[PDB]
């Protein structure tokens, strides 16, 4: 076992004699006073402390969650021509429900981890939503250009986000063809990321400009996908909910969640209240706490009391109990017994 | 080494042996071609971890071996390990396991010698302030130096 | 608080008085000689003699 | 998940005057809400659809208007016939989501 | 006097950050890696 | 004493104000305040640390209530 | 090792480079193995990913 | 118009319960007998 | 069937020389009076 010995060597350069640290108090002053031998008196040999037999993580409790039932469930999702953009914020964002149903396939956050998404504290989400072609997974990447990158809808190259897709083939597909979603294929510059051209102009390709009528080298750029349930994968309706990210300019008010762990009482434990972290034992109080504080220190900057959240409790915390270990001993001539106090 | 390949559970149902429904398999593949960029590339790595003295002294430089001396002050190397001090003919019968004796505070006593195995004792060469005894400048200039 | 105790008195407050309380009887009683040897009484007249 | 209330549950009504019934959504379905009327042993039929327009085919004694949250039409012209219960559908979020009723009664 | 103001002074500067970025240990373990959380922590070492 | 009542992380640039018979406007600037708490936990009386000489006095020895004698509170630069 | 130029990520903390013949090490351990191309940056004490 | 400001304009720092305790604290304050505006 | 170790499982820690000096280590010793298994 990783035991601590205090070995005894000898003229010769060999081990004499040995004790063992942890086997009882009086080889523990042996051990803290460094010879076999202690006089008569009292010794300090150590420090003892109440563990944390189990800890406990509050947070307040989620009211507010964001409305993510409100960009994934819906019976209308707006084309890539009019995709529509919803500030996600003030809220408790669930990443966690996202991420543990599958109905997608094609997850792909770049930037942040798809795992560790409910820990960071983002403060502003774009919750981008439009429907393409089956076939363009590839062009919604940073990097990447091609039609749906370059004349639709572009990705920056420093995306943080996560590009949320699920292929649906029972909802958006008509028999005979949905018309209504609609995409570009001729368009006269290259689209910065975040932009929404909605304008409905007429493209000039060749020579002479057709300006309000369509003919010879003159191509309307609204033209339809016409998604057909007999078509391949590729060529499937494909619903794209893409999240963007903070981008360092607002102060954080969303957030992912945090599980709350039920409280024992009048134990050492290992709190967590509000970001304020600590171990101590918590007991019931009598101070009146004024209903806007959260929290309440003593002389010198000791947190004394927390108000509990969920059921606004005053909660009094008691650091756990210590104190040094001293042996009472008589000495190795007079006896080995020995009193621990 | 992490040489197992069990596959990795992700989202609610444990699979058990079918890659799948929130079961990806998590040796996926580099696939390099060779008209990839610098930053997609392979990088054979061999990297060297070294520990400094774990154990006794075993891989060495090419460094030349110097004849060795008596009783002298001298600035010794003892298989990297740097120091100061005389070296003299040593009593202490150690058990042939050991490669060097270590005092008190980390400063080592004494050290076996590659090439020989005859045990040499490391005691530090003469040190010791100076004083001097004077009479005051107003008197004379004659210095007993202490 | 933490890390921080305060270790009691070997001499606690009722019983340095009784140390106290015993010098006083001595004094009175019998002047100085019980801090030269045994304790001698006197009047205490006597003693401020 | 949209709880969809109207009120009042049970009024009455009298011949040739002018009702509104309301009802309400808890959250935005703004342009898209469906009007419909139930008679006891009978199946529905369209009344106002997306909550402005009306179908061919109805008798129009009666209007719809609304938008946000708030909802209604107007009957202009009550006949005693009717005594049905009034349904309101919206069309924005899965699961599709009913009224509970508003009868119609002859005092 | 002198006892009591010595110990709530010595109370008093555990809540010096020592030019780290906060005074609590937990706090900046919390958010930093381990090889920067070391001189966070060394720092608040020396000066407590 | 003045209770907070709301938090809005706004964090947007605010530089100019206009407000909607008569009303008083006072500006704030960085002072030390010296706060006496009571055993309810509000503020009962308040000592501005840059008002006198006498509230230096009250700051540095943290109390409302200072004994007779001299104390060295500043530093003249 | 160090007098070839077909490397240009000799990159050595805890031993310097430039002396490294003159210490005599007790156990060095070659470990070998082929990564994604700009990785570099996490082979290396503390940096993640 | 001008006006003393006296002793109003302090409000509660930091949100901390405190009893029986002097706390020195540095935000934006009031100042005290400072002038405040008056206006109609 | 079991046995009381008594003050066996005593090695010397790290190859290293070292005379007339009470020295405390920590490494992966056998405990003074634990139970051993005794096999027959
Ligand atoms: C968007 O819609 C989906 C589908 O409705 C929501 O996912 C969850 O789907 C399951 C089954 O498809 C449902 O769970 C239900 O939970 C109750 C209570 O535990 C249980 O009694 C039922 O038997 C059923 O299992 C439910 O539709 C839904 N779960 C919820 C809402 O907790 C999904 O949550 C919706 N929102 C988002 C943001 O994706
Ligand atoms: C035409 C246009 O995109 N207008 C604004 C843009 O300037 C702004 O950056 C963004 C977020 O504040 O909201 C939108
Ligand atoms: C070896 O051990 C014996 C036994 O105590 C001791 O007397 C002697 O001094 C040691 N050294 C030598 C060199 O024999
Ligand atoms: C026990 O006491 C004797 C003298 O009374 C002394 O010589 C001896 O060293 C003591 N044993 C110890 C300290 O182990
Ligand atoms: C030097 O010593 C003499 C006699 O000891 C004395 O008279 C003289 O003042 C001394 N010089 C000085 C500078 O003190
Ligand atoms: C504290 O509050 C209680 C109840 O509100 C009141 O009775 C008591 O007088 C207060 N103490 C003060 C103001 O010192």
């Amino acid at each position: 076992q990783p035991r601590t010995f205090l070995l005894k060597y000898n003229e010769n350069g060999t081990i004499t004699d040995a004790v063992d640290c942890a086997l009882d108090p009086l080889s523990e002053t042996k051990c803290t006073l460094k010879s076999f031998t202690v006089e008569k008196g009292i010794y300090q040999t150590s420090n003892f402390r109440v563990q944390p037999t189990e800890s406990i993580v509050r947070f307040p409790n989620i009211t507010n969650l964001c409305p993510f039932g409100e960009v994934f469930n819906a019976t209308r999702f707006a084309s890539v021509y009019a995709w529509n953009r919803k500030r996600i914020s003030n809220c408790v964002a669930d990443y966690s429900v996202l991420y543990n149903s599958a109905s997608f396939s094609t997850f792909k956050c770049y930037g942040v981890s798809p795992t560790k998404l409910n820990d960071l504290c983002f403060t502003n989400v774009y919750a981008d939503s439009f429907v393409i072609r089956g076939d363009e997974v590839r062009q919604i990447a940073p990097g990447q250009t091609g039609n749906i990158a370059d004349y639709n809808y572009k990705l920056p190259d420093d995306f943080t986000g996560c590009v949320i897709a699920w292929n649906s083939n029972n909802l958006d597909s008509k028999v005979g063809g949905n018309y209504n979603y609609l995409y570009r294929l001729f368009r006269k510059s290259n689209l910065k990321p975040f932009e929404r051209d909605i304008s409905t102009e007429i493209y000039q390709a060749g020579s002479t400009p057709c300006n309000g009528v369509k003919g010879f080298n003159c191509y309307f750029p609204l033209q339809s996908y016409g998604f057909q349930p007999t078509y391949g994968v590729g060529y499937q309706p494909y619903r794209v909910v893409v999240l963007s990210f903070e981008l360092l300019h607002a102060p954080a008010t969303v957030c992912g969640p945090k599980k709350s762990t039920n409280l024992v009482k009048n134990k050492c434990v290992n709190f967590n209240f509000n970001g304020l972290t600590g171990t101590g034992v918590l007991t019931e109080s009598n101070k009146k706490f004024l209903p806007f504080q959260q929290f309440g220190r003593d002389i010198a900057d000791t947190t004394d009391a927390v108000r509990d959240p969920q059921t606004l409790e005053i909660l009094d915390i008691t650091p756990c109990s210590f104190g040094g270990v001293s042996v009472i001993t008589p000495g190795t001539n007079t006896s080995n017994q020995v009193a621990v106090l | 080494r992490d040489i197992s390949t069990e596959i990795y559970q992700a989202g609610s149902t444990p699979c058990n042996g079918v890659k799948g429904f929130n079961c990806y398999f998590p040796l996926q593949s580099y696939g390099f071609q060779p008209t990839y960029g610098v930053g997609y590339q392979p990088y054979r790595v061999v990297v060297l971890s070294f520990e400094l003295l774990h154990a006794p002294a075993t891989v060495c430089g090419p460094k030349k071996s110097t004849n060795l001396v008596k009783n002298k002050c001298v600035n010794f190397n003892f298989n990297g390990l740097t120091g100061t001090g005389v070296l003299t003919e040593s009593n202490k019968k150690f058990l042939p396991f050991q490669q060097f004796g270590r005092d008190i505070a980390d400063t080592t006593d004494a050290v076996r010698d590659p090439q020989t195995l005859e045990i040499l004792d490391i005691t530090p060469c003469s040190f010791g302030g100076v004083s001097v005894i004077t009479p005051g400048t107003n008197t004379s200039n004659q210095v007993a130096v202490l | 608080f933490n890390g921080l105790t305060v270790l009691p008195p070997l001499l606690t407050d009722e019983m340095i008085a009784q140390y106290t309380s015993a010098l006083l009887a001595g004094t009175i009683t019998s002047g100085w000689t019980f801090g030269a040897g045994p304790a001698l009484q006197i009047p205490f007249p006597m003693q401020m003699a | 998940d949209i709880q969809m209330t109207q009120s009042p549950s049970s009024l009455s009504a009298s011949v040739g005057d002018r009702v509104t019934i309301t009802c309400r959504a808890s959250q935005s379905v703004s342009n898209f809400l469906h009007w419909y009327q139930q008679k006891p042993g009978k199946a529905p039929k369209l009344l106002i659809y997306y909550a402005s327009q009306s179908i061919s085919g109805v008798p129009s004694r009666f209007s719809g208007s609304g938008s946000g949250t708030d909802f209604t039409l107007t009957i202009s012209s009550l006949q005693p016939e009717d005594f049905a219960t009034y349904y309101c559908q919206q069309s924005n979020t899965w699961p599709l989501t009913f009224g509970q009723g508003t009868k119609l009664e002859i005092k | 006097n002198q006892n009591a103001q010595a110990l709530n002074t010595l109370v008093k500067q555990l809540s010096s950050n020592f030019g780290a970025i906060s005074s609590v240990l937990n706090d900046i373990l919390s958010r930093l890696d381990p090889p920067e959380a070391e001189v966070q922590i060394d720092r608040l070492i020396t000066g407590r | 004493a003045l209770e907070p009542l709301v938090d809005l992380p706004i964090g947007i640039n605010i530089t100019r104000f206009q407000t909607l018979a008569a009303y008083y406007v006072g500006y704030l600037q960085p002072r030390t305040f010296l706060l006496k708490y009571n055993e309810n936990g509000t503020i009962t009386d308040a000592v501005d640390c840059a008002l006198d000489p006498l509230s230096e006095t009250k700051c540095t020895l943290k109390s409302f209530t200072v004994e007779k004698g001299i104390y060295q509170t500043s530093n003249f630069r | 090792l160090y007098n070839s130029a077909s490397f240009s990520t000799f990159k050595c903390y805890g031993v310097s480079p430039t002396k490294l013949n003159d210490l005599c090490f007790t156990n060095v351990y070659a470990d070998s193995f082929v990564i994604r191309g700009d990785e570099v940056r996490q082979i290396a004490p503390g940096q993640t990913g | 118009a001008y006006t003393n400001s006296f002793t109003r304009g302090v409000y509660y720092p930091d949100k901390v319960f405190r009893s029986s305790v002097l706390h020195s604290t540095q935000d934006l304050f009031l100042p005290f007998f400072s002038n405040v505006t008056w206006f109609h």
